């Protein structure tokens, strides 16, 4: 009974950053001493000529960019534990989040390393206008 | 291939909004096409949705640098024989708005200690993950009648876990600088420490130069068991799984082929005590 959410490929990572105090740390720690980022993520088909801006309603993705659904770049959501935000809600589910290409291989890891500018919507250090 | 740890246990008969979905496999079919996702104009996201995500089938077979192994061998269990605690959960099924997993209902340890729990589940909905009180009904057989009057007598998770820290705190200060959980069929015992424990490098006390049993989410603060009252969750705790040292029939046969006196009275705590009783047996006797 039920419907699977996760591959096997996931189950050690999600595993030790389900039981983490500090799951963010835990998520760079893992990869540190080499293992795979998360994967299963929810990557969208989108035509590459979106506005970049970060986190959106619809896939904005540049040429620069990916558009992923929002809840699977999020390392809360993937290990359904707290979110480390006031009222413990998330930025990300129920929106599209843009992931510079070079970093695509690792949304979550990318989530939790950067963060976006609330002048410009757009990343820091990937398509920010206001420095 | 598919694990069943997070399995989405709801009755919806569709999958989620691609913003909203944690993984590829749980977005809608109607969504996919090309190898991946397509936003579709005028479909929204279910904004009222509550899904109830199985925490069954953990695997903590990570090795990062600075993080002890929460499982460990015959040997070194040997070495910190005092530092063992029996552990035995008894589940409740989740039911109504839910099936397919297994919530903690009793949970006992070889102190004699059994704590009862209000069933609670990892509800996923449109912001969060929201911890929360789930309806269930205990398994069906008279095996399990017992737990039939403990559904109306379970205390909030908030409170059952200070009570863990406070027991394994008291019954081991003054034995071990640690706590080896002795197990027989470890899988839902390591789905019930979802509930209570935290792991992390190992820390030291924030009193004292001894290593960290405990956290508080209160404080974020770090504690042996000696200054860790009012403290909520257990800290890389050990654990070791008896079933896996080569038995074959159930934990009371193995049990009962080196004692007597520990009588079956069908409890989680009885459980934990023929658990620790048979790998002492093993372990330390002829
Ligand atoms: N039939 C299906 O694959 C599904 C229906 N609902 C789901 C929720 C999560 C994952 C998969 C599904
Ligand atoms: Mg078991
Ligand atoms: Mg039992
Ligand atoms: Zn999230
Ligand atoms: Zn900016
Ligand atoms: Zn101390
Ligand atoms: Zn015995």
């Amino acid at each position: 009974a039920g419907n699977a959410t996760e591959v096997p490929a996931n189950s050690t990572v999600l595993s030790f950053c389900a039981f983490a105090v500090d799951a963010a740390k835990a998520y760079k720690d893992y990869l540190a001493s080499g293992g795979q980022p998360i994967t299963n993520c929810v990557k969208m088909l989108c035509t590459h000529t979106g506005t970049g801006q970060a986190i959106t309603v619809t896939p904005e993705a540049n040429m620069d960019q990916e558009s992923f659904g929002g809840a699977s770049c999020c390392l809360y959501c993937r290990c359904h534990i707290d979110h480390p935000n006031p009222k413990g809600f998330c930025d990300l589910k129920g929106k599209y989040v843009q992931i510079p290409t070079t970093c695509a291989n690792d949304p979550v890891g990318f989530t939790l390393k950067n963060t976006v500018c609330t002048v410009c919507g757009m990343w820091k250090g990937y398509g920010c206008s206001c420095d | 291939n598919v694990t069943g740890l997070f399995k989405d246990c709801s009755k919806v008969i569709t999958g989620l909004h691609p913003t909203q979905a944690p993984t590829h496999l749980s977005v809608d079919t109607k969504f996919k096409t090309e190898g991946l996702c397509v936003d579709i104009p005028g479909i929204p996201k279910d904004m009222t949705y509550r899904r109830l995500i199985s925490m069954m089938g953990f695997k903590m077979n990570y090795q990062v640098n600075g993080y002890p192994n929460m499982f460990i061998t015959r040997e070194e269990a040997i070495r910190h024989v005092r530092a063992w605690i029996g552990f035995d959960v008894e589940g409740c099924h989740a039911t109504r708005e839910a099936v397919g997993t297994n919530l903690p209902l009793q949970l006992g340890f070889s102190t004699g200690v059994n704590l009862v729990a209000v069933p609670t589940g990892y509800v996923d909905t449109p912001n969060n993950t929201d911890f929360s009180r789930v309806s269930a009904k205990p398994p069906p057989g008279d095996q399990f009648k017992h737990l039939i009057p403990l559904m109306y007598k379970g205390l909030p998770w908030n409170v059952v876990r200070i009570k863990i820290v406070q027991m394994l705190s008291d019954t081991l200060k003054n034995l071990s600088d640690r706590v080896v959980f002795v197990l027989w069929a470890h899988g839902f015992e390591l789905t019930s420490m979802k509930y209570f424990v935290k792991i992390g490098p190992e820390r030291t006390c924030c009193l004292c130069d001894r290593r960290a049993t405990c956290f508080s989410t209160a404080s974020d603060t770090y504690a042996c068991w000696h200054h860790s009252i009012g403290f909520d969750y257990v800290y890389n705790p050990f654990m070791i799984d008896v079933q896996q040292w080569g038995f074959t029939g159930n934990l009371q046969s193995n049990h009962d082929l080196y004692c007597q006196v520990h009588g079956n009275a069908h409890v989680a705590s009885c459980d934990a005590i023929m658990t620790r009783c048979l790998a002492v047996h093993e372990c330390f006797v002829k």
